[PDB]
RNA sequence: AUGUAUUAAGGAGAGUAUAACUUAAUUUAUGUUUAUGAUAGAGGUUAUCAACAUAUGAACUCUUAGAGAAAUUACUUAAUAAACGAAGUGAAUUGAAAUAUCUUAUUAACUUCAGGAAAAGAAAUCAAACGAGAUUCUAUGAUUAGUGUGAACGAAAAUAGAGCAGCCUAUUAAAAUAAGUAAAAUGGCUUUAAAGCUGUUUGAAUAUUGUGGG
């Protein structure tokens, strides 16, 4: 009864336009890179920009 | 209303209600029935003649009417200037009759016909289309010409070619029923 | 020893600052021998300064910029109480730029 | 009131009989000394 | 009330006074007799002395 | 009419085509000209074991005291379909 | 199914909820009735040291 | 009455150990502590002389398949009140010592739709040459600015408190940055003439290298 609704919710996904697809497509794409990191030697360097800042 | 037959495709233009009603002579296997995705915005629950036309963003407005001299208040209506038209539609081939304001008819003619009216993937134009418009939608969708324009489209976006079709299901009823 | 101090001054920022410069890193604290062209963020490919606005090439329309001008006042405003002003893009509400245009140009 | 606590208890443990004979079966499914298939010999004490 | 009656002895259902054991009467007209418990309502939390 | 008018109505207060049943079952379907024809597939019968020599009656003496059962350790004690699948083998292999 | 758990464990409050109402009503009807009945050993004694 | 916490579908009919509740109407088991508790006996109907914690059997009919004169028929592992919320439509009593604009009043009410909340929400916002930095709730600001012949109606900035959260790679899957749109004339709404909502007829531009809104 519920993967009845699942697939009549997600029923419109036929109907989509090819700018609709390719954005949805797009989406699922970018999730999968994540986020960057920061490396030890990029922290080191803001880390010097802090203390420089508010010590001297 | 009374829609004209699709000159190459079995497939009727859909009803008002949404029902999708096959003639007789059109073989259909047990308890098989054509459902149309539902509207994403759903019905409009005030002002419901405009869920059967297109109307675009026009309801009926209520508001005063106000004396010359002592400016005394009397409720009124604002009715949109609903009309019935037939307009052409270059994938079906044929007349599409349907009730339609006469804003809309310059929105027809702005975006260059009935089909380009259906097909935009705008927020705001979703909305102006209504339950009859996104019937109307679907059911351009199914004919050849879209179908070979979107496939058309996905090449040049780079997105993969793309199971079987709702006029193939029909197509092979039709083949069943003789064996 | 001083190196891991400033390690620890680093992860001691808001996790607002921290997730921003790590996908809109200038080019001061990447490598010493980096080039600020090579090894780009995915972030930094879609927009150079997500704080101004971006023609699209494609669709010739003119993307809204990724932080509004309300959310950049938030940013120069939480990354001046760190000392980390000097690590944002280029901004209308920087205190420098606000201050500077007024005494070049004035009322 | 005695003849009925007796009728009582009857209703008890027949329900609980058939509760752990369909358990059971379940259990005994993924039992490696048990062959449900052949009825004939289902069942073979392990070595 | 019958916590009452019986909190000089448990509680009423930890009782720890039984039929058969002498006891002295401290309230009423017959104070200071003594007798011996021959039944114990314990619903009531009266003793019969007979 | 002031009161009994607004009890419950039943069937042995009025007569013009009020019909109402005491949940006895359908024993059957109506036919086209009044009569009922009985379908001995829905009637019930009631299965009475026999009862000559069997020895056991709806009371225990008094003399053996109730007991109920330990299960030491076994939280589903009584339902554990384990010890119902284990003690199978031992007592009745075959079935 | 998780669903169908609902179902019952809705079901087992509401007939739990009416269970005391009933309990309740009957516990202050019988308390009503028996006051009244001590109430006459209450008057006896009373009648009697006057 | 207020506060705190938790929870988010409700009622009736009949029957039954008349403290015990569903035709099983006082089911069956576990663990721990048991007077230094918790907050070396008698007693299975002469009963439940044991509390806490965790499991567990059973739980009828109607509302509530279809039909019907609810608690019936006939079938079947058919099943969700009120208040609260948003939008639509929208009065009158009352005040002005009469009365038409106005006030009562974006009120009562009704209608549709939805959830345990809903709505709203991360500025085409406010400010004034300094700057603030989403929404919601409370008070002050304020019998104020202002409007209106009048009677009356009535903000915002800001401040304090409750909460605090940001984002589009939205922690649940959404944009290739928005055109019959912004806006204009006209008829209304709201209102201070602006901004905002709207029927009819018409109808733009493309980023601080100063395009568009206020
Ligand atoms: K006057
Ligand atoms: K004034
Ligand atoms: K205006
Ligand atoms: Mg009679
Ligand atoms: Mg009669
Ligand atoms: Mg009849
Ligand atoms: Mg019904
Ligand atoms: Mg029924
Ligand atoms: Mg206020
Ligand atoms: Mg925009
Ligand atoms: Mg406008
Ligand atoms: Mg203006
Ligand atoms: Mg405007």
């Amino acid at each position: 009864e519920e993967q009845e609704k699942e697939a009549k919710k997600s029923a419109a996904k036929a109907m989509l336009t090819p700018v609709q697809e390719y954005n949805r497509k797009q989406r699922e794409l970018r999730r999968a890179r994540g986020q960057p990191a920061l490396t030890e030697e990029m922290l080191a360097k803001i880390g010097e920009v802090v203390a420089r800042n508010k010590l001297g | 209303y009374h829609q004209p037959r699709v000159p190459s495709s079995a497939i009727p233009i859909p009803n008002v209600s949404g029902r999708v009603p096959l003639p007789d002579s059109t073989p259909v296997p047990e308890d098989f029935k054509i459902e149309i995705p539902s509207y994403p915005y759903g019905p409009r629950r005030v002002y419901h003649q405009s869920n059967t036309g297109l109307y675009g963003s026009a309801l009926i407005r209520f508001g005063n009417n106000v004396s010359k001299r002592n400016e005394i208040k009397t409720r009124r209506k604002w009715r949109p200037n609903v009309q019935q038209k037939r307009l052409w539609s270059k994938s079906l081939g044929v007349f599409v009759r349907t009730r339609v304001t006469t804003r809309v008819l310059r929105t027809i003619d702005k975006v260059g016909g009935l089909d380009e009216y259906l097909l935009g993937h705008k927020a705001a134009r979703v909305k102006e289309l209504g339950p009859w418009g996104w019937m109307l939608r679907w059911r351009i969708m199914q004919t050849p010409e879209i179908r070979e324009r979107f496939a058309k489209e996905r090449e040049a976006l780079g997105l993969p070619p793309r199971e079987k079709s709702l006029e193939e299901q029909l197509r092979e009823f039709q083949v069943a029923g003789i064996q | 020893a001083t190196v891991k101090q400033h390690v620890q001054l680093a992860l001691s920022l808001p996790p607002r600052l921290r997730t921003f410069l790590a996908r809109y890193p200038p080019a001061s604290i990447l490598p010493a021998g980096a080039d600020p062209e090579t090894h780009k963020t995915p972030y930094q490919e879609e927009s150079p300064n997500p704080f101004m606005p971006t023609k699209h090439p494609i669709t010739g329309k003119w993307h809204n910029p990724k932080y509004s001008l309300r959310r950049q006042a938030e940013l120069v405003k939480l990354a001046q109480e760190h000392g980390v002003e000097e690590l944002l893009p280029f901004t209308r509400k920087l205190n420098e730029e606000k201050l500077r245009k007024r005494v070049e140009l004035g009322l | 009131r005695n003849v009925k606590q007796t009728m009582r208890g009857i209703k008890h443990v027949l329900t609980e009989r058939f509760y752990a004979w369909e358990d059971a079966v379940k259990l005994a499914e993924q039992d490696p000394e048990i062959d449900l298939s052949n009825p004939e010999n289902p069942y073979t004490p392990s070595t | 009330e019958r916590k009452a009656r019986v909190a000089w002895c448990g509680s009423p259902k930890f009782l720890c006074i039984a039929p058969g054991d002498r006891v002295v009467v401290i309230e009423g007209h017959h104070k200071d007799l003594i007798g011996t418990i021959e039944k114990l309502n314990t619903r009531n939390m009266t003793v019969e002395i007979q | 009419g002031l009161k009994y008018r607004k009890l419950r109505l039943t069937t042995k207060d009025v007569n013009k085509g009020f019909y109402k049943g005491n949940r006895t079952g359908s024993m059957g379907t109506h036919t086209s000209y009044g009569t009922y024809k009985i379908d001995y597939t829905k009637v019930r019968t009631y299965v009475c074991p026999d009862l000559t020599g069997f020895k056991l009656t709806p009371f225990v003496s008094k003399t053996i005291r109730p007991v109920h059962d330990q299960f030491p350790g076994d939280k589903l004690g009584p339902k554990n379909p384990a010890t119902y699948l284990a003690r199978w083998k031992s007592e009745n292999g075959l079935d | 199914m998780d669903k169908l758990l609902r179902r019952v464990r809705m079901a087992e409050g509401m007939v739990a909820r009416r269970a005391q109402r009933k309990n309740a009503l009957l516990k202050r009807i019988t308390e009503r009735k028996q006051n009244k009945k001590n109430g006459e050993a209450f008057t006896e004694a009373i009648q009697q040291r006057k």
